[PDB]
């Protein structure tokens, strides 16, 4: 409640002076992000290993 | 709790810099200082994942492309009531 | 790449802004924010006062020197509304263009009409009087001309100080590390150098501040970038090269020194070493105390002309701190140690850049006016609750 509370909406002027984003413009995003410790990192690494191996198998299937 | 926060951010297909920054600081606070933080971005548009060790000098969003879009996006990060990202006190 | 840092920094400046703006009604008993035209290099409160009791306020006066632009260097007088206890605007006017720059403009204590002005752009001191302001006409194409031109230095002067008792006695410390005490009632039309009472070379680096005792003609202090305090008495004969004392006060370039108006024994000294030093004249071997709390360069300091234990300090981290020194050695709870040592009293950060300067309004208690680098003036007094 006291760590991430904004401390402005305020007008920012560009080189010409245009009002820019106060961190209040909700853009349309597609690239999501996640954070974690080393445990989830290692999980992800082993997971990609297994995925890549089965992908090679599927590519040989023909 | 970190997964709670990720679910909160995730379904929101739009989210301002601020809210992602509050998500970041919430997560870090739930974690602590001495656990090394890594990040994983999922780009379902080009379907690519990327693993990046985030330190105490790493900025939240790094794929900004224009110097005025720089202006807006990594202006936005220094809004947390916590101290700065990328600079060390 | 540097953009990112700059824009973040600007944004948290804005952040500090409305996070001060948001909780103001629980902190202060008065706030007047004024967006003047121009950057105000200095301010000095005026001791004369109007009291409109039936209307219900008081007006005080202010003297500003501002820059309109490069080379456009001007002066102005303001009237300031304070509310009334015993039973609301900031008005600019009296704008006269100056010949050159103003870094310090001091008015004589017992006579408002005179102002000694110097700037970072000239080594001449220009002292203005009644006629110079009143003979000027804003329709005229030329600026004013001061009462006198005082010139001994070869580098621009940093500040000046009148004698509060000695009638028409002034001092000027400059950038060429020299001092000059001046006496206007010893003029000669043939001798513009007869105003030169004394010139001193005691300092070794560029002087940042020279300033007299509040209750004494013959005592002044000088502080210089070589981390040294010098004590001068002008009626010494050897004072032209020998100071009365010389002390290693800090480890960085000293910016300013303030004399306790009530008590003739305490002075305060600020440096870029982010630490405020106290000094007592009977024990000069020893730093009296050190107040911490600014985490980059502190620039300038001042005592309260109503109570001595209150000291104000301004710094580059956009804060001004007020210390009540009656809390040396006291106890403080665990959570009370967060904000700093217990002798810290108040902290104001409504600005958005380096505060230029301050001044106490001597007609109202607990009130101060601050001019900052972003063309902003602040009149503010905290609530009673913190000190009442």
């Amino acid at each position: 409640f006291s760590t991430g509370e904004v401390w402005v909406n305020c007008k920012f002027t560009d080189t010409d002076g245009s009002l820019l984003d106060d961190g209040t413009k909700l853009s349309d995003r597609s690239v999501y992000n996640l954070f974690g410790n080393m445990s989830l990192y290692c999980f992800f690494r082993l997971f990609h290993t297994l995925y890549s191996r089965l992908e090679e198998i599927k590519n040989l299937e023909q | 709790q970190v997964f709670m926060y990720y679910e909160k951010d995730r379904v929101q297909r739009r989210t301002s810099p601020r809210q992602q920054i509050m998500y970041r600081i919430q997560t870090e606070t739930a974690f602590g200082p001495d656990e090394n933080l890594c990040c994983i971005d999922w780009n379902s548009q080009t379907r690519q994942s990327a693993i990046r060790l985030m330190g105490r000098e790493d900025l939240t969003m790094g794929t900004l492309k224009s110097d005025a879009e720089k202006w807006c996006y990594y202006i936005g990060s220094y809004i947390m009531s916590s101290p700065t990202e990328g600079i060390l006190p | 790449q540097a953009s990112e840092e700059g824009i973040n920094q600007e944004k948290c400046i804005n952040e500090e802004y409305k996070i001060w703006k948001k909780n103001s009604p629980f902190l202060y008993d008065l706030i007047i924010t004024r967006a003047l035209e121009w950057p105000c290099m200095s301010l000095q409160w005026y001791p004369e006062q109007q009291i409109f009791a039936e209307h219900g306020y008081t007006e005080q006066k202010m003297f500003l020197g501002v820059r309109a632009d490069v080379g456009k260097y001007l002066l102005a007088v303001a009237s300031i509304q304070l509310p009334y206890l015993n039973q609301l605007r900031v008005n600019i006017s009296n704008l006269y263009s100056h010949p050159e720059s103003v870094c310090s403009a001091k008015l004589m204590p017992q006579d408002d009409s005179c102002v000694a002005t110097v700037g970072n752009y000239h080594n001449d001191v220009l002292v203005f009087d009644k006629e110079s302001f009143e003979s000027y006409s804003s329709a005229s194409e030329s600026p004013l001309k001061p009462k006198y031109r005082l010139t001994k230095h070869t580098q621009p002067c940093t500040s000046v100080c009148w004698n509060f008792l000695s009638k028409g006695t002034l001092v000027s410390g400059s950038q060429d590390a020299t001092l000059s005490c001046w006496d206007l009632n010893a003029y000669n039309e043939s001798d513009s150098a007869s105003v030169l009472k004394v010139h001193i070379s005691s300092h070794e680096k560029q002087v940042s501040d020279v300033r007299f005792h509040y209750k004494h003609q013959d005592l002044l202090a000088s502080v210089s970038y070589d981390q040294y305090l010098h004590v001068h008495d002008i009626r010494r004969p050897d004072a032209s090269t020998k100071p009365a004392r010389s002390v290693h006060a800090h480890s960085g370039p000293i910016h300013s020194v303030a004399f306790n108006p009530h008590n003739d024994f305490i002075l305060a000294t600020c440096s870029t070493d982010k630490t405020i030093a106290l000094w007592d004249l009977r024990n000069l071997n020893q730093r009296l105390h050190t107040l911490e709390g600014h985490e980059d360069i502190v620039t300038k300091i001042s005592f309260s002309p109503h109570e001595e234990p209150i000291l104000a300090s301004t710094s580059a981290d956009r804060r001004t701190l007020v210390w009540d020194l009656s809390r040396i050695g006291e106890d403080q709870p665990a959570e009370e140690a967060q904000d700093g040592p217990p002798e810290l009293l108040f902290m104001h950060g409504g600005h958005t850049s380096c505060t230029i300067d301050m001044d106490w309004c001597p007609n109202y208690n607990w009130t101060m006016a601050t001019a900052a680098e972003d063309n902003i003036l602040q009149i503010w007094t905290p609530s009673r609750s913190i000190w009442g």
